[PDB]
């Protein structure tokens, strides 16, 4: 209980996960100093919900979940309650009563590659919207029309996962961003 | 620039061995690494890209692994067509950089070199320059040292060496070292010797000649 | 108002590039796809390629892989077709087509089509036409005008400022070896009216801002 | 067949210029970026430049920045490398190579390596004048299997071809790679090992052929 | 590539008759990825039928579709005047999405002989150094017609161009315009200029001429 939280292996992890396959680290029975995170110019985004971001140190919860993934800058605004879009609807949904924080930083120097990176993907199509904290990693062909595909792609039959193609020369709004979502239950 | 190191520098293997080569990057490059094979007098051949993706036609005995700064190329059972130099290339950012290479060599029994010394010919002496040649013939392993001595005086900075590729018949190497003096300096001394140190020799072997001696 | 509006007419010298735009409206562009089809004057429909809007993935035909690249910009709900190394054989009308979609589902065919885009490729320069009269010979007679040596297409021709329509034939133009176009428009009228009815053809060429009203007189 | 063929190499004085060309066939040329890779004698490959599909993007190694220019002709399926203000350390064999395109979910990703390579074309930056070699005998010793050969000294540029007895003698022959001397001329030795008995009862003639100087020298090697 | 061919090239029917168009695929294609389009001169394609047998929105029920595999059919139960146009089929399942070469449905009619007129080059055009003689073939059916220019009984070739209008919406006839092009010098070298018109409605070729100047 008197030990440090393993935030270092979370924020400074060598490799992050794709947003559709977002990873979760369970964190309990630890004490952290959230003031050095809020004070960090390294973090491009530090937005908390249901709890003051300037007074995080004076709180206690039973468990802490640390969800992390990679999106592009223009999509960081979707990592918030009540948001809509490709990421919010098809990749990572936060609840309206979400109690936690959303942290993100530019990761162009790590996750961009000249010619376009192929490792990070996002879900482009889905029949229905994701429930809050739902995880969908299926690779079924999306039937956009009324005629059934049969595992073959084509007209109105599209693979559901698409590569971001992160390039260092991209506009910053298209450069890769590493996100960390802290929730307190 | 992203630096790349390879280990080991050379590998002495036999048909059937499990050979593993490593490649280290000065910074993380995720999955953006390729492996190339090169035989003497040929362009490099792409074997692996994206760390672990076999190029079309490459035998499945080749495999690749790693992420970030450390990467591995593994040949399960070495075949005679696999003896070559292997390079790793990063593709994170320009410039594309290559590793120093790892030469996969044929293992064989230790063989001591046959040493011969050649005085400069009379035809060359009339040209005003003298070249003494020391031949190390058919030896293994490749490592060898040649020292020129002119009347027991150790020479430095006036010799050049050249090694043949590993022979396709006995897997040995051969070396030719040439000491170069002017006609004036060559005629100022008498005893010319090259001393050869090699693993197959319990002690350095010396071959000499006396200037003018038939 | 499910619509697909394309770029205006294009006239490019040989060896340059043309980039035609194709903007969508009415449906949700993000979940559809846009194919491109060209059609030479008097020929069949020619499939060039297609692009999926959400992913940007493309498929091209063999004939156009070398000189055609299809792109789209979801922010401006517009798909583009860039054709490089233009030549005379590229002279045709280009169409874009897309199924209309909501946020999750799409129509089972290409039901939305653009108006078309004329691409002309040659070394010719903008030039108005010379209009010469086709006078009637000495119960019904024929007369007309000769819209000769203009570039580019098209010209419009009316008779008596629209009062005369019956019996009028304006033929499609031919491309002369000089690179210019020539057009003839005619009208058959009763032979009795030749001396008591003035006939004037109205030739208008917007690319050169030419308005010629030529009266046809019996010779 | 997928193929790249280089041309345009040669000998060039320092500071002057050369232009290399790369002929492609067997693949859709305009769908691929293309690289220039060089390899100095005895060293590893060095990446030089790359050009995108349409030619809009170009990248260069710092060693050639401002001196080399890469370009392509998609109508002619030809890649070029304009080499200006050439230095000695530009001497190498120059390959052209096709980019490795990685496809994930039908989306292309470029600059992942070089899969198709040409045979290479050699450029040699030097102010040395073309010179045929001297061929000096390396005579076998009296009593010291024996060894003999020919010293092929002071020639520019590469290469030479050395045969023994007009190609009839091939066993036991070692024609070593040449060293570059401080004078700017190459030196090479070609030796043969034979049983000691065959010294006074078998003739050994080395034939050195150097095309750039239009010379062919024959040298009888014989015991002293 | 899957080849799509259509038959007939031109279908000549009277208004009220039933039309039947054919579409062939070089290999079996899915019925749910075949479409039928209608195109009027100077317009864009209009989707009529998709999924082989599914009518598009706004298309009258007189349009129907059938077929499977390599053979498909477009049937118009009762041909309306607005239905005379060009019709294309497109397969859009296997990339590339190839088209057929089109079928033009025209109004059949009784044979009508053309009204032939010849036009000498105007004096205003001769001022420019070029002469254009125009021959007008007015309102005929069927479309097939032959024009031959004769200059002082010399049959011309390679110096004329033709142009035909679309089928007229009132009398279902076509019109043709042929232009002979000579320089002012060559035109003034001859006297009689005539264009001979051959057509099904003429028992023998009709000739219209004029004497230069007169
Ligand atoms: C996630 O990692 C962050 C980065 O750390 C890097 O990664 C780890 C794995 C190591 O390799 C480490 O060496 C890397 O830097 C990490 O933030 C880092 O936190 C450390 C403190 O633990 C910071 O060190 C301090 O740096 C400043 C500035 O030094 C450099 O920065 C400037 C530019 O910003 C350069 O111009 C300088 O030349 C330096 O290169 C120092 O002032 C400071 O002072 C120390 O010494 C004085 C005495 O002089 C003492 O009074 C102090 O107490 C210190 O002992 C430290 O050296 C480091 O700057 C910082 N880096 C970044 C990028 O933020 C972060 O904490 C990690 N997060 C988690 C959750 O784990
Ligand atoms: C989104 O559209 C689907 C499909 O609608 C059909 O296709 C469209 C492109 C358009 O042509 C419509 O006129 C078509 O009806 C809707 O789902 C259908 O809903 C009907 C009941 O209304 C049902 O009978 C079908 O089976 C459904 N088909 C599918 C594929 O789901 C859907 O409701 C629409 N959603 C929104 C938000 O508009
Ligand atoms: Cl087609």
């Amino acid at each position: 209980h008197t030990n440090l939280c393993p935030f270092g292996e979370v924020f400074n992890a060598t490799r992050f996960a794709s947003v559709y396959a977002w990873n979760r680290k369970r964190i309990s029975n630890c004490v952290a100093d959230y003031s050095v995170l809020y004070n960090s110019a390294s973090f491009s985004t530090f937005k908390c919900y249901g709890v003051s971001p300037t007074k995080l140190n004076d709180l206690c919860f039973t468990n802490v979940y640390a969800d992390s993934f990679v999106i592009r800058g223009d999509e960081v605004r979707q990592i918030a309650p009540g948001q809509t879009g490709k990421i919010a609807d098809y990749n990572y949904k936060l609840p309206d009563d979400f109690t936690g924080c959303v942290i993100a930083w530019n990761s162009n120097n790590l996750d961009s590659k000249v010619g376009g990176n192929y490792n990070y993907r996002y879900r482009l199509f889905r029949k229905s919207n994701l429930k809050p904290f739902e995880r969908d990693i299926s690779t079924e062909i999306y039937q956009a029309g009324s005629t059934p595909c049969n595992g073959v792609e084509g007209f109105n039959c599209y693979f559901p996962l698409q590569s971001y193609g992160f390039q260092p020369t991209n506009g910053v709004g298209y450069q890769p961003y590493r996100v960390v979502v802290l929730s307190f239950e | 620039d992203i630096q790349l190191t390879q280990s080991p520098s050379s590998v002495s293997a036999s048909v059937g061995d499990r050979v593993t080569i490593t490649c280290r990057a000065s910074q993380g490059i995720s999955s953006w690494l390729a492996w190339y094979q090169q035989k003497p007098g040929k362009a490099p051949k792409l074997l692996i890209y994206a760390v672990s993706s076999l190029q079309s036609g490459v035998p499945s005995r080749f495999s690749g692994s790693g992420s970030g700064t450390d990467f591995t190329l593994t040949i399960s059972s070495l075949q005679p067509e696999d003896f070559a130099t292997y390079y790793c290339q990063q593709a994170k950012s320009f410039p594309f950089t290559f590793g120093p290479g790892t030469k996969v060599e044929i293992k064989r029994t230790v063989a001591a070199p046959s040493v011969f010394i050649f005085p400069p010919s009379d035809e060359q002496l009339k040209s005003g320059t003298a070249s003494v040649v020391c031949l190390l013939n058919n030896f293994y392993p490749r490592e060898a040292k040649v020292q020129w001595k002119v009347d027991n005086a150790l020479q430095s900075g006036n010799s050049q060496e050249s090694v043949t590729e590993q022979d396709s018949k006995d897997s040995t190497y051969s070396l030719s070292s040439t000491l170069t003096l002017s006609k004036a300096d060559y005629e100022k001394h008498k005893v010319y010797a090259c001393e050869v140190t090699h693993q197959g020799l319990s002690s350095p072997v010396t071959k000499s000649f006396n200037r003018g001696e038939c | 108002q499910v619509q697909l509006v394309q770029s205006g007419p294009e006239v490019k010298k040989p060896g340059t590039s043309v980039k035609v735009s194709c903007k969508a409206s009415g449906f949700t562009f993000t979940t559809s796809a846009v194919q491109w089809v060209r059609q030479a004057r008097g020929q069949r429909l020619e499939w060039i390629g297609w692009i999926v809007v959400g992913s940007g993935n493309t498929n091209y035909a063999q004939k156009f892989q070398e000189r055609v690249t299809i792109t789209r910009d979801m922010s401006t709900t517009t798909a583009y077709m860039e054709l490089s190394s233009l030549r005379s054989e590229d002279t045709a009308v280009y169409f874009c087509a897309a199924p209309h979609c909501n946020s999750t589902s799409c129509y089972d065919a290409f039901d939305i089509w653009g108006q078309g885009t004329m691409v002309t490729v040659s070394s010719a320069s903008t030039k108005g036409p010379s209009v010469f009269p086709l006078a009637p010979s000495s119960g019904t007679a024929a007369l007309g005008c000769l819209v000769k040596d203009y570039f580019p297409e098209p010209v419009t021709v009316s008779w008596n400022s629209g009062a005369l329509t019956s019996g009028v034939h304006t033929f499609p133009a031919v491309l002369q070896s000089s690179g210019l176009y020539s057009l003839s428009s005619v009208v058959t009228v009763p032979s009795s009216s030749l001396g008591t009815q003035t006939y004037i053809c109205n030739v208008n060429h917007k690319p050169s801002n030419t308005k010629v009203d030529k009266k046809v007189e019996p010779k | 067949q997928v193929q790249l063929v280089e041309s345009g190499g040669g000998v060039v004085q320092p500071g002057r210029s050369l232009r290399l060309s790369c002929a492609a066939s067997g693949f859709t040329f305009n769908n691929y970026p293309l690289h220039w890779v060089r390899q100095a004698p005895g060293k590893g490959p060095e990446w030089v430049a790359v050009i995108s599909q349409d030619g809009g993007n170009k990248y260069y190694v710092d060693s050639v920045k401002g001196r080399f220019t890469i370009s392509r002709d998609n109508s002619k399926n030809t890649l070029y490398l304009q080499m200006n203000n050439l230095r000695a350390e530009d001497t190498a064999l120059y390959y052209c190579a096709r980019d490795v395109v990685v496809v994930v979910a039908a989306r292309n990703h470029y600059y992942n390596g070089m899969d198709v390579w040409g045979q290479g074309t050699t450029v040699t930056v030097s102010s040395a004048s073309t010179k045929g070699p001297s061929v000096f005998p390396l005579a076998p010793s009296s009593k010291s299997t024996a060894a003999l050969g020919c010293l092929v000294k002071d020639y520019f540029p590469e290469p030479v071809t050395v045969s023994w007895n007009s190609g009839a003698l091939t066993s036991g022959v070692h024609t070593f790679p040449a060293v570059l001397q401080s004078s700017g001329l190459y030196s090479l030795s070609s030796v043969v090992t034979v049983p000691s008995s065959s010294l006074g009862t078998q003739t050994y003639i080395c034939n050195v052929n150097h095309k750039p100087s239009n010379t062919k020298v024959d040298k009888k090697v014989e015991p002293k």
